[PDB]
């Protein structure tokens, strides 16, 4: 019922040719980002989502649609390359939805960090105090689990959401080759 | 419930382009399209920017083919930064002055029914010249009075055109006067439009052609100086009347030779100047 | 420079007499703007036995000074006769003298618009005419025409109603013994309720009535201005609150009017600019002129534009060559 | 290779349009669009533009954002209203290039493969013209050494249709002094061009300084092309060249002269014919 | 190294310089016309070279500021012209 313009942030780095997490990493964010697709135009049919990678420096694949068959087929000829900048991605999709078709919609991202940020805390810290600012939420997936806990991301979600704020999340998921679908629950339905 | 006869139109500079650009474009139709802009106070309708739409008619009837062009255009000017929207709509007559039929009269009356204070703008790209543009501003009367009420001079200074008059101005409709209200960088654009490059004004011209055109010029003053002393011997042996005609389907010496000293002066003398201010300029 | 040299050795030859010509004195004192000479010799002449001097060149200067030269004046004199003296320059005697003249010497043919009336045939020749009577009888107190023609006054609608609201303040020019019941007779209260047109053109028939010299009917009209809802109603209390306080850089009436500007109205805004500019009238206030300019270069209001087109060139009023920046930035 | 762009006025003031309505909307500094028109054999003619939403963070010049999917959508819908129109290149605002140009361009490049970008200065505070043209070239070195894409200028003018010359010149009754005389042909040239030789020199100079002061490190193909301009710059002391100077001249003075003889000459004929009939006029009406 | 008005060489000058006969000078320019490192012309008559352009080459910062000292004189010329025509046809142009 609440509208909302969530950005997704896929990783497409050259550690996601690992094979721990299912059928490689980017297959698992594959069927992770088909099924928060889905879950965000059933919960809204007005609901429009969109795509961005963090390639070597950035990349934006499809802006806000209200449809989500082009983001799926644009998903495809995602090969992994390179490292993953995490502001300057972050960055961008803010950027984005700011640049909104609707202005009563709702601002969010839902990021696949599937690799090491080598942010320092500073400025991770000084980017959640401008999103917090600017009314911004970030679902964080601890996705590849390449160290699978508050890597500098913890501090970025308690941050955004802190005084009980209780709108940012960060599930981490362990490498128990369980679907990433099968795991993701918490921002799904418990938003 | 006045309308005012001091109302105006504000037109914008791209808005007047477009529309004479679409109008000349369509020359044998009649072809059409919307006005955005603002319903600024009950003296203002200030008309920022049109956008034509898909159309297809004859030479006698043009009609839009589709209106999901319309939203979706107001829609995605919205998300670029226009939200204004429509304040009536634009159509070209080619060569019959500017009026409304019954069929313009016809849209003219939904868009009142959909907004009250909607107008239309008739352009014709044809009669248009360089100095003037012919358009329009009309709005309908209702089957009562006068349509308006005047609190100025403002609205009585038009003159209204007899084939308006005879195609129903003051009638079924009535005018509204168009203002072309700028802004700062619409002037200056405007103004440097027509500005040359920087080395196009030092930039000498041949030799060879420049003394190539005088010699020519001189010798053509030669033959117009010989009937020049042919023609002083006349204007004696010439009736007051017979004066005015004389000069008709024949030469005029004196003015052709006043036009080749024009035109000689400024060469010689923007080419002299040019080639001392190049002298002195670079080295 | 050398005209007010040439002034003061005139005033000097004038008192070295042996019956010194004090109006001429008190003309070239009106000129070199100096007040305080003004009030000393009037203090003369009262401590003398020439009260005849004394009205005369008080009447002599409400009639040829201005405001702030004779608002001075009456502050200097006053830090039997003295008062008298006062009524004089205060200008309520020569006000009522007027229009007693006015009054009593009325010859008028109602024929001629009789004959214009017949005439007419649309909205404007009807304001033209309501117009025309309202010259007619300026200052004569009198409103035959309008009285006799009640129903052919009615067809006026809107700002034509407007209009023949303030022919009455028009015709009452000077009229101030009773002003404000004599408006309320003629705009009734809980009779034909809903006419703001009436209401505003009452507003600015006091104001008219009151032109040039205010009082009481300043405060008054801030009041109504202050608690004022229409748009018309405080176009017409702007026109009206101008012509009051014309003259006087009166802060509450300028703070008053600028906020009834910044409004951002069309109606209210050309009037509120022309009252601006008659208020702060002759004045170089420099903040007046930033203000005005702009908001004339801020706004989006053709009218407004006007008004305050107006307004600075009265602001600017007298000041010959004080006025040259502005001149050329406006220009410009 | 372009060898020439024509702009056409509509695009100029929608680009000061679109500049207007971001601008009231605030917080922008630069604005960005496409150019859509068309080729004629290396002469480009810029005839339509479509906004387009566009934004940069003012301190990295890696984040941008351009909306290519809204650009495509407009761009069909420009095309259902005109066919005759495609994608030529994009246009920005901003005074001078940025360093995420090459970029954009880029991004533009899989709608147009020779895009030109053209650079509307709407707050020109200069003599001349308000467009700036440049292409995107690989620029290969020899001590550089690293190929790096860089833009090359083209020429830029202006020109227009019949429909949209009629409509500037009914709008340009703002001032409007035509006198093609040498009125005109002196202050169209002479002044303006002495005057945007100053500026280019002037720029030329403050670099220099900036260089041997030591803000900017040297630019060696910029100082070779100094080199060649004090090369150039003739010499006017050469007996030869004043003589050719002064025989051209002596022509030149030769052809005015006889002009202003046979203005003289035409002056004294109109003076004689005014007091003939003067005169007449006296005798009939005595 | 030669200034620019002068930039006219002498056979004898050149076979000094570059330890050769004079009768080789005519090569050596020759070779240096033909591979593109100067240009001019070579007059044996008057056993002269008038060269109008050598190769530009990498300045030092004292070099570089006496290019803006020139640039200086030239501004300071051009803006002297401007100011004089404008002074003198003010009444034309306004
Ligand atoms: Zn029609």
């Amino acid at each position: 019922m609440v509208l909302e313009s969530t950005m997704v942030c896929v990783d497409n780095s050259e550690y996601m040719r690992n094979g721990d997490f299912l059928p490689t990493r980017l297959q698992a964010q594959q069927d992770a980002v088909n099924i928060v697709c889905h879950s965000k135009t059933r919960s809204n049919p007005e609901n429009n989502v969109g795509l961005i990678t963090l390639a070597n420096d950035c990349e934006v694949l499809t802006t806000l649609t209200p449809d989500t068959g082009r983001i799926l087929s644009k998903l495809h000829t995602v090969q992994p390359k390179g490292k993953i900048t995490f502001c300057t991605g972050i960055r961008v999709a803010h950027l984005a939805l700011k640049h909104r078709q609707g202005k009563n919609h709702k601002m969010r991202i839902i990021a696949f960090v599937g690799s090491p940020v080598e942010d320092n805390e500073k400025d991770l810290v000084k980017l959640a105090k401008r999103l917090k600012k600017e009314k911004v939420n970030v679902d964080i997936i601890n996705f590849g689990e390449e160290e699978v806990n508050t890597e500098k991301l913890t501090a970025f979600v308690n941050t955004l959401n802190g005084k009980d704020g209780t709108g940012s999340h960060l599930v981490t998921v362990p490498p128990g080759p369980s679907l990433a679908d099968a795991l993701i629950s918490s921002p799904i339905l418990a938003g | 419930p006045a309308v005012d006869t001091a109302e105006q139109v504000y037109i914008s500079s791209l808005a007047l382009l477009k529309m004479l650009k679409h109008g000349r474009a369509g020359v044998p139709m009649e072809v059409m399209g919307l006005m955005l802009g603002e319903f600024v106070d009950d003296y203002t309708v200030r008309v920022i920017d049109v956008f034509a739409m898909p159309q297809s008619g004859t030479g006698v009837s043009v009609e839009a083919v589709d209106p999901v062009f319309q939203a979706k255009m107001l829609d995605m000017l919205k998300q670029t930064g226009r939200p204004e929207m429509v304040v009536g709509w634009y159509h070209s007559h080619p060569g019959f002055g500017c009026w409304l039929s019954g069929v313009d009269i016809n849209t003219q009356q939904s868009f009142e029914a959909l907004s009250e204070r909607a107008v239309a703008v008739v352009v014709d790209p044809i009669q248009s010249v360089k100095g003037k543009v012919v358009i329009d501003a009309f709005r309908l009367i209702n089957a009562n009075h006068e349509p308006r009420q005047t609190t100025s001079n403002l609205g009585h200074l038009n003159k209204p055109s007899i084939q308006a008059l005879i195609h129903g101005l003051n009638r079924h409709y009535y005018s509204i006067t168009i203002n072309y209200r700028k802004n700062e960088l619409e002037q200056k654009m405007l103004l440097n439009l027509h500005k040359k490059s920087w080395m196009e004004g030092l930039t000498l011209q041949d030799y060879s052609e420049h003394c190539k055109h005088n010699e020519s010029v001189v010798k053509e003053m030669l033959e117009l100086a010989k009937n020049y002393n042919k023609a002083v011997e006349e204007e004696d042996k010439m009736t007051p009347e017979q004066l005015a005609i004389k000069n008709v389907g024949k030469q005029d010496p004196k003015r052709h030779l006043e036009e080749h000293v024009d035109v000689l002066m400024t060469s010689n003398i923007v080419q002299c100047l040019a080639a001392m201010l190049d002298t002195v300029v670079f080295k | 420079q050398f005209r007010n040299k040439v002034l003061r050795v005139l005033v000097k030859i004038y008192m070295n007499l042996e019956k010194p010509d004090f109006i001429n004195v008190c003309q070239c004192l009106i000129f070199l703007d100096d007040p305080q000479a003004v009030s000393d010799i009037l203090e003369k002449l009262v401590k003398e036995d020439n009260l005849l001097m004394a009205y005369q060149i008080c009447f002599d200067l409400y009639e040829s000074a201005s405001q702030q030269f004779l608002s001075s004046v009456i502050q200097n004199l006053r830090t039997d006769q003295t008062l008298k003296m006062i009524k004089i320059l205060s200008g309520e005697m020569a006000i009522e003298l007027h229009l007693q003249f006015l009054i009593r010497n009325n010859n008028t043919d109602l024929m001629i618009l009789k004959n214009t009336k017949d005439a007419v045939r649309n909205s404007v020749c009807h304001t033209a005419t309501v117009i025309a009577n309202s010259f007619m009888h300026c200052g004569t107190t009198s409103d035959q025409f309008l009285r006799d023609n009640l129903e052919w006054l009615a067809r006026a609608t809107n700002w034509a109603k407007f209009t023949a609201t303030a022919s009455l303040g028009v015709i009452h020019k000077g009229h101030e013994k009773e002003a404000l019941q004599l408006m309320a007779t003629y705009l009734p209260k809980d009779t034909s309720p809903g006419s703001a047109y009436q209401e505003g053109g009452g507003l600015y028939a006091l104001g008219l009535i009151h032109a040039n010299h205010g009082g009481d009917i300043i405060d008054y009209l801030l009041n109504q201005l202050k608690n004022a809802s229409n748009d018309i109603v405080r176009h017409g209390g702007s026109l009206g609150l101008g012509l009051a306080a014309m003259g006087t850089a009166r802060q509450d009436v300028y703070d008053l009017l600028k906020t009834n500007l910044y409004q951002d109205d069309a109606v209210t805004g050309e009037a509120a600019g022309l009252a601006l500019g008659l208020v702060m009238l002759g004045s170089k206030n420099a903040q007046a002129i930033e203000d005005m300019v702009g908001y004339a270069q801020e706004t989006q209001h053709e009218k407004i534009l006007r008004g305050l087109a107006v307004g600075i060139a009265l602001v600017m009023y007298g000041r010959m060559e004080e006025a040259d920046a502005l001149i050329e930035s406006l220009c410009r | 290779a372009v060898q020439k762009v024509v702009v056409h006025p509509l695009v100029l003031l929608s680009v000061v349009d679109h500049f207007n309505r971001i601008g009231k909307v605030g917080n922008q500094k630069r604005v960005v669009g496409v150019l859509l028109g068309s080729w004629q054999k290396k002469v480009l003619d810029v005839s339509n533009s479509f906004a387009v939403p566009f934004d940069e963070d003012d301190k990295d010049d890696s984040v941008w954002f351009l909306d290519h999917d809204y650009l495509e959508n407009m761009y069909g819908m420009f095309k259902k209203v005109n066919a005759r129109e495609r994608i030529v290149g994009w246009y920005h605002t901003g005074p001078k290039l940025h360093k995420n140009d090459i970029a954009i361009n880029e991004l533009m490049k899989r709608y147009c493969p020779n895009s030109v970008l053209v650079i509307i200065d709407v707050k020109p505070k200069d003599l001349g013209l308000p467009t700036e043209a440049y292409i995107s070239v690989e620029e290969v070195h020899d001590d550089g050494t690293p190929t790096s894409k860089t833009f090359e200028h083209v020429t830029s003018e202006i020109g227009a249709e019949e429909a949209e010359e009629v409509g500037v010149e009914h709008l340009l009754r703002d001032i409007k002094d035509t006198t093609v005389g040498t009125l005109s042909q002196r202050i169209t040239n002479q002044v303006h061009g002495l005057k945007g030789l100053n500026s280019k020199l002037l720029d030329i100079r403050s670099y220099l300084e900036k260089v041997a002061t030591g803000k900017l490190p040297i630019n060696h193909q910029i100082i070779y092309q100094l080199q060649d301009v004090f090369n150039l710059l003739p010499d006017v002391s050469l007996q030869e060249f004043v003589k050719a100077f002064y025989l051209k001249t002596n022509d030149q003075m030769v052809v005015v002269y006889l002009a202003s003889l046979i203005r003289s000459v035409v002056a004294l004929h109109n003076l004689i014919n005014n007091k003939i009939a003067n005169r007449d006029a006296e005798k009939k009406e005595g | 190294t030669r200034p620019a008005n002068h930039r006219q060489l002498t056979f004898e000058e050149i076979a000094k310089s570059a330890k050769i006969t004079v009768n080789e000078v005519e090569l050596l320019v020759m070779k240096a016309l033909s591979v593109g490192l100067v240009k001019g012309s070579i007059d044996e008559v008057d056993k002269r070279v008038h060269m109008t352009w050598v190769q530009p080459r990498v300045l030092d910062l004292q070099q570089i500021k006496g290019m803006k000292d020139r640039l200086e004189f030239w501004c300071t010329d051009v803006k002297s012209m401007e100011m004089l025509v404008e002074h003198q046809a003010h009444d034309i142009l306004t």
